[PDB]
RNA sequence: CAUAGGAUAGGCAUUCGUCGAAUUCUUCUCUGCGGGAUUCCUUGUAAUGCACAAGGUGAAAUUUUGGGCAACAGCAGGUCUGUGAUGCUCCUCAAUGUUCUGGGCGACACGCGCACUACAAUGUCAGUGAGAACAAGAAAAACGAGUCGAACCUACUUGAUCAAAAGAGUGGGGAAACCCCGGAAUCACAUAGACUCACUUGGGACCGAGGAUUGCAAUUAUUGGUCGCGCAACGAGGAAUGUCUCGUAGGCGCAGCUCAUCAAACUGUGCCGAUUACGUCCC
């Protein structure tokens, strides 16, 4: 019985399940919605220059701009270059040391601007990215779904 | 393999010092033949007093100093 | 009617980790948001359970606790929260309860691991000129 | 009232409160309801050179450091009474500065 | 892929006059023809409708021939412009992308077209000497 | 040498799903020796057999999974 | 925006370190001694410590006159902002930076290293010093170098109180076959009101009070 | 409420106790929640023999630049192996450990003292060569191999628990014996 | 924690003289002491002398001390 | 109660650009002077003494840790390539002065120091999570509107009905105030992800073709980015050899410094975090 309220605590948010789980399942409600705008360029190309190969999920920008929408609940206020930072790697370099990129805000914009043409980003007031509160409704009910395991 | 006891370390010897002579108490089961017998052997490693350990052949002992 | 409220903190080599106790109708200790079933190592969530489990369940039967880390990875950020989870509970039992109900319990924390409480002095040593790190020297020669 | 912020920034640990503490027993006669003087952190400067003039040698180096103190004040006097508070002869080598909070 | 193996599964496929270990998967066997590697042999299974899952012998006749025009003549596929290998093409001027025999005529062209005029990037290929600015005292060691 | 093969014959699937459920210490190595098949198939091939409930899952990981008999 | 406050102790450091490297050159033979300035709206102050003060006073100030106009002409000043004074060292036996350009001047008149450095430390120790002791380093004999030093009193030199205790300067002395370099050690006696000494005892004399 | 630790939620450290009576005090049967404890046992000169023989493999296992200080990563490498110590030898995983420790390192040497005499071994160095010789050779084992670390781990431990010639430092811990047998 | 200099010493017999009949067998006693009755800058020897002093006042309560001058 | 779904706390349920109001605070933060550690206490070594070992006490236990500073003599060490430090001596108007222009310092049969990158599955990849400290940051008696601008670093938007790298707007910051809740990288992950022991999806040397920025100028590629090449050795290294005793070695990145553009460097800083010894005079 592992599913059951603790206590008297009765309801879910993010920060309360895990983030893969909130991410995968948001990753799976947009695709099976339609409703998402990916973009051509998706197929072709990689999600920084600090990666060496594309992204090999097919689902890859359904994961990412779930987990842009989660970065946006956490942290209001965030732009594609604090995104940047989140998304960055240790590139690669050959026979010099590794050192740290920052991903392409590229593939950065087109998550915010994709989430945007759902509903569930705001422009902000003043600075980057704001959580709209139909986002705000979005992310805490597919958060509640994953704890009564309701991943569909 | 007898367990016997470490009662005393006398000091390090060997060039290097990696080596340790101790008397070692050799603790029979009391009705033997050989016990309370105590000897005196090099130890190998790092080694207090009441510290016990294996010995294949009781019958030796160390040349001193 | 009352405001039963406690702030103790843990330091390890940089991470602060400062702990609001307060008294509520639920147990629910959370470290930076996260309701501690969901802090990620396995390895790591059980340091930071072992602030509740050497002393009993029962004792943070009430307990709201906020645990707030900053500083020093991810390591460091679980003794820093071990550590003011389990001065957290002492000092809500220095006010609001006898010391016969401590020290005890203070002592079930001592036996265990001597850093529930106090604190793991060692800090990083500095790096000085004609060496690598610390300690480790230029390489010398000779030819 | 208008919130007057000096800045008192020195070199030297012993004349920044020998400033700072006669700047306050002056703004404590006329009762002027001082937000009390709190200690920005100290700024240290390196500058790790090499020893040698030559190239030989052990390359032995020497850091050099160059420590900023640095204090401020703020106070709701008016702006010629906290003139009447900042004209004093200081110690040589701290810097003092009029500002106007909001 | 928990799926059985079928009756033609060859170990050694032939593509663009080059052999190919069917027992790879399906784009990092294809990156053994010269020209491809592992970025663009993705967009030669994606392409062509392959699973990236799957092996690269059971790949049948009909499905090795929709690969060899995708990497002759990727244009057509609408992979990009930027993606190919020679984009402009100097004496020729038009954007190709070599296939496996092609790679290394063409570098030989490129390395006698510098050598005809006596460009100086030309000249270090004549002497065998390091081309871009490596010091070459100390790491030639040829 | 070492040559494993790369997808399954249809006699070695059916050793896979015989003799494997009757292993203790399932592990994706120990199948790959005994069956001479590629990790990739043996780890995806004891996937295979924990959904119809012939193996057990004992230990997880991302990498490591160690597998064993159903006692019933 | 304004430098910020770490930009501006440095053109401050550059300024006084500047500033002294002038007075060093100029105001060597009137027995020069350190510079203080103060700096405030309508005035910018610069005290010169030295030895002789008919000297680097003109006649009716004609010297600091044109002292003063040289750093105003340098460091770009407006007329009024920017005024010299001159103070005399109380004591000039326990300025190790006067004493050496004497002595630098006791070997360019061609008396002789050891008349000249003995010359020093007997009016240096009965000026109330502590102890003193003059480096005197170069062909002092012929044609290859030596080095003499001459000492008397204490001295201490390991620790970092030294910078509290022991005045130093060093100078050249260009002799006619070279270049011969002297050093002038002398340590501070007393002045708990900061004359010329610290306040506080050496870091290591203990001194037990008598009781009542 | 004091639950008494296992280990990973899962073994006990209740039954310890060891065979070898030499061994007893430096092999430690204390328990806890996790190998990982980050104190320091190396300032005084014994003080290593006080920490839990569980941390003490994990700390075996941070070798050769590739491994040091990757001790979350030793842990969660051990917690595979201990399950797979399990399903060999149906047993509590931890005896099976304290019975490849006590069965690991030589109980006699030889070195030059002054020739080449045979010298007893410390009951000190015997816990420590023995952990140390078992995650030796099993990671060379690993080390272009098809098996994982956790099972050339699991092997090492068990075959040293049995007394096995199998395992790698029961190779080397019979060697050094007759050698030394030989150079009385 | 090793041998004690003569700086050390030799105030901390001084303060044995002067100040016999204000000091006993305790440290933090004698410390509070030495710090009214010794003017030196350093805190660690001003606990040294109140360390030797401390030893050569149980040394007292034994027999005579070479070098105490008790007069 | 996941497609197959384990392990693990529980008077008033919980969450916060929500760019809310209030009204009480110093727990953490900053920091000028100051406490605290002394062999202090204890019971074997030593045998008066100076002290020593083990334990206590404690935040810290023996130079507390880590550095700075370091006498006296001396070396025919290095520096006349740091100085408007210098003696002697050479050159001194087609000058060995000083400026331009163009080369060179970097050239490669080779021999060596020092790093860097690896030889893979305790891994490479592609995801996703948690999450540091030291730090830097714009300008002149110039050119512009005695006051203010612009040079510097940066968030944020844009570019974007379509690759990076860019290119542009618009804010902010003189630096505890903006970057910034400094989203470093190791690591982590029950990611039900690909590879499966191969010179291979290890390694990334070599070089081919677009393109864009720094500069007055890129050829003997300045640097970044894209797609190729990868069939270049390399499978853990002979004789030899270097550094190190605890937040250490090793690994990991980040700043600053050189810097218009360029770190496999050095000076700093944090992160993860051990093995062994606590000995000896064998070399
Ligand atoms: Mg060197
Ligand atoms: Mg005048
Ligand atoms: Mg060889």
């Amino acid at each position: 019985n592992k599913i059951h309220r603790i206590g008297k605590r009765k309801g879910a948010s993010l920060k309360d399940v895990s983030a893969w789980r909130w991410i995968k399942t948001a990753a799976r409600h947009f695709k099976q919605e339609g409703k998402i705008f990916v973009p051509n360029c998706t197929e072709i190309m990689k999600s920084s220059h600090g990666r060496e190969r594309a992204p090999q999920n097919p689902d890859w920008y359904y994961i990412r701009c779930a987990a842009v929408l989660r970065a946006i609940y956490l942290r209001p206020g965030v732009g594609y270059g604090g995104l940047s930072k989140r998304f960055g790697n240790k590139k690669n370099y050959g026979s010099r040391p590794e050192h740290t990129v920052t991903s392409s805000t590229g593939p950065l914009h087109w998550a915010c601007k994709s989430l945007t043409k759902l509903g569930l980003v705001e422009p902000g007031a003043q600075s980057g990215q704001r959580l709209t509160r139909k986002g705000h409704k979005f992310a805490d009910s597919l958060a509640f779904q994953v704890q009564i395991r309701k991943f569909g | 393999a007898q367990v016997g006891l470490i009662i005393k370390v006398l000091g390090r010897t060997g060039s290097r010092g990696n080596v340790t002579q101790v008397r070692v108490r050799l603790m029979a089961e009391a009705g033997s033949p050989d016990y309370n017998r105590t000897i005196v052997r090099n130890v190998k490693g790092p080694c207090k007093e009441n510290d016990m350990l294996s010995l294949m052949e009781t019958e030796r002992e160390a040349r001193r100093l | 009617y009352a405001l039963k409220q406690v702030q103790t903190f843990g330091k390890k080599k940089t991470a602060i980790a400062v702990a609001t106790v307060t008294k509520a109708a639920q147990c629910n200790i959370k470290v930076n948001g996260v309701p501690l079933q969901q802090i990620l190592p396995d390895t790591l969530r059980a340091k930071i359970m072992e602030a509740i489990t050497v002393v009993g369940s029962k004792y943070y039967s009430r307990l709201r606790i906020d645990v707030a880390v900053h500083g020093g990875g991810q390591v460091s950020q679980a003794y820093a929260a071990r550590q003011a989870i389990a001065k957290g509970l002492i000092a809500f039992f220095q006010k609001y309860h006898n010391e016969v109900e401590k020290a005890a319990l203070k002592d079930k924390f001592l036996a265990y691991d001597k850093f529930l409480l106090i604190a793991d002095p060692r800090r990083c040593e500095p790096k000085k000129w004609g060496r690598h790190s610390a300690r480790t020297r230029f390489t010398k020669s000779y030819r | 009232g208008q919130t007057v912020r000096l800045t008192i920034t020195s070199r030297n640990a012993k004349a920044v409160e020998s400033v700072t503490s006669q700047l306050l027993m002056r703004a404590r006669d006329e009762k002027v309801t001082i937000h009390g003087p709190v200690r920005l952190p100290t700024r240290t400067l390196k500058i790790t050179t090499r020893k040698t003039p030559c190239g030989n040698g052990t390359n032995t180096w020497d850091t050099f450091e160059l420590k900023i103190y640095k204090r401020i004040i703020d106070l709701h006097a008016p702006t010629e009474q906290v003139k009447k508070i900042t004209s004093f002869t200081m110690e040589s080598g701290v810097d003092v500065s009029i500002t106007i909070l909001d | 892929s928990l799926t059985l193996i079928p009756d033609h599964f060859q170990h050694i496929v032939r593509l663009l006059n080059t052999n190919v270990e069917g027992k790879r998967k399906v784009p990092f066997a294809l990156r053994m023809v010269k020209g491809v590697g592992i970025r663009f042999a993705y967009l030669v299974c994606k392409k062509a409708g392959i699973d990236v899952e799957r092996r690269a012998g059971t790949l049948t006749a009909e499905e090795l021939e929709k690969i060899a025009e995708i990497i002759a003549d990727p244009a057509k596929f609408k992979i990009p412009d930027w993606f190919l290998n020679r984009q402009r093409d100097p004496k020729t001027g038009k954007t190709e992308h070599l296939s496996s025999s092609m790679v290394d005529t063409r570098l030989r062209e490129d390395l006698e077209r510098l050598k005809k005029i006596r460009a100086h990037r030309g000249v270090r290929h004549a002497y065998g000497l390091r081309v871009r600015g490596q010091h070459t005292c100390t790491t030639g060691r040829h | 040498a070492l040559q494993n093969a790369v997808m399954f014959d249809k006699e070695t699937y059916d050793k896979l799903r015989s003799e494997v459920p009757k292993y203790k210490l399932i592990t994706p190595s120990i199948i790959s020796d005994r069956l001479k098949i590629a990790v990739s198939i043996a780890a995806a091939g004891l996937k295979q057999l924990c959904r119809e409930k012939l193996i057990r899952l004992v230990s997880c990981s991302s990498k490591t999974r160690v597998y064993t008999r159903i006692v019933q | 925006g304004p430098l910020s406050k770490k930009r501006m102790i440095i053109r401050d450091g550059v300024f006084y370190a500047e500033l002294f490297e002038f007075l060093k050159r100029e105001l060597a033979e009137e027995g020069f001694s350190g510079v203080s300035y103060h700096v405030t709206t309508l005035r910018t102050e610069i005290v010169i410590k030295a030895t002789k003060t008919r000297e680097v006073l003109g006649v009716n100030g004609r010297r600091i006159r044109e002292l003063t106009a040289c750093i105003q002409q340098r460091f770009n000043y407006k007329e009024g902002k920017l005024q010299l004074y001159v103070e005399r060292v109380e004591v000039r036996g326990l300025s190790a930076m006067a004493q050496v350009e004497s002595l630098r001047f006791k070997l360019l008149s061609n008396l002789q290293v050891r008349r000249a450095a003995m010359g020093i430390i007997r009016y240096v120790m009965e000026s109330g010093a502590k102890g003193c002791e003059v480096t005197v380093g170069g062909k002092i004999k012929g044609q290859r170098a030596k080095s003499m030093t001459f000492r008397d009193g204490y001295m201490i030199k390991s620790g970092t109180a030294h910078k509290s205790f022991v005045d130093s300067a060093c100078r050249h002395c260009y002799m006619r076959a070279g270049c011969i370099g002297v050093k002038v050690k002398i340590m501070l006696p007393g002045d708990s009101t900061g004359r010329n000494g610290p306040s506080e005892p050496l870091p290591d004399v203990i001194t037990v009070i008598e009781p009542k | 409420s004091s639950k008494t630790p296992k280990l990973f939620n899962k073994w006990s450290f209740e039954g310890l106790e060891t065979s070898e009576l030499a061994l007893r005090d430096h092999i430690s049967t204390t328990a806890a929640y996790v190998p990982h404890t980050s104190g320091r046992w190396q300032k005084r000169r014994f003080h290593k023999a006080r920490m839990p023989i569980v941390e003490r493999l994990a700390n075996g296992l941070m070798f050769k630049g590739r491994g040091n200080g990757r001790k979350l990563q030793a842990a969660r490498l051990l917690k595979h192996t201990l399950e797979i110590i399990h399903l060999l030898t149906d047993e509590n995983p931890l005896q099976v450990v304290v019975d490849a420790v006590s069965k690991g390192a030589p109980r006699e040497d030889s070195t030059r003292v002054g020739r080449r005499q045979a010298v007893d071994v410390s009951p000190m160095r015997r816990v420590n060569e023995a952990i140390y010789q078992m995650c030796k050779g099993a990671r060379e084992a690993a080390f272009r191999n098809l098996k994982s670390m956790p099972e050339c781990l699991a092997d090492e431990i068990v075959n040293a628990s049995k007394g096995s010639s199998n395992s790698y430092a029961i190779k080397k811990k019979d060697e050094v014996e007759r050698v030394a047998k030989a150079n009385r | 924690g090793k041998i004690r200099t003569k700086t050390v010493k030799r105030a901390s017999r001084q303060v044995v003289e002067k100040y016999y009949s204000k000091l006993n067998f305790d440290f933090y006693q004698n410390k509070r002491v030495i710090m009214d009755v010794t003017i030196a800058e350093s805190k660690k020897l001003k606990n040294k002398i109140a360390g030797y002093t401390t030893h050569i006042m149980k040394r007292l309560a034994r027999g005579p001390v070479r070098g105490i001058s008790l007069k």
